[PDB]
């Protein structure tokens, strides 16, 4: 629990 | 409303009398905000994510407006590159995935 | 189909001849999987999340079947605590947020 960017 | 996913699903919230933007995040569990200051007592907690873990403050029963819907839940305050609304609040405003 | 957010929105994918479970993640720009074995050339990339950055391989034009819909896109393969389907694929299957 909690997931994203480049 | 209906939100497509061609761009980040960002909404405006109001919390502790301050306005913020936040990402609607179906991969969260919990709501985490960066620079708010909530009144009262909190509990220390660690949350996990993709690159590691972060230490946060858990506040309970925090009133929050999310696109004009008024909701009360737990919000975690700590280090995050973006504010995130997680499933805990999204279930309160009725939010679903559709395809 | 319509999926509420009272539990994690997990779906079944087929990719590279393998079946996996994966989290529908509107808080993810990109799709990240662990322990999938994809063919061909890739490029190295780094992704950030809460709590840090991770080193991944980028594969382009990877065919993927997500809840019995066939799509094609970029798949990042690297250390993730849970498989994640991001917006780059969710748009392909027509997925939206509704409240």
């Amino acid at each position: 629990r909690v997931x994203e960017a480049l | 409303p209906q939100i497509t996913l061609w761009k980040r699903p960002i909404v405006t919230i109001k919390i502790g009398g301050q306005l913020k933007e936040a990402l609607l995040n179906t991969g969260a569990d919990d709501t985490v905000l960066e620079e708010v200051n909530l009144p009262g007592r909190w509990k220390p907690k660690l949350i996990g994510g993709i690159g590691g873990f972060v230490k946060v403050r858990q506040y309970d029963q925090v009133p929050i407006e999310i696109c004009g819907h008024k909701v009360i839940g737990t919000v975690l305050v700590g280090p995050t590159p973006t504010n995130v609304i997680g499933r805990n609040l999204m279930t309160q405003i009725g939010c679903t995935l559709n395809f």
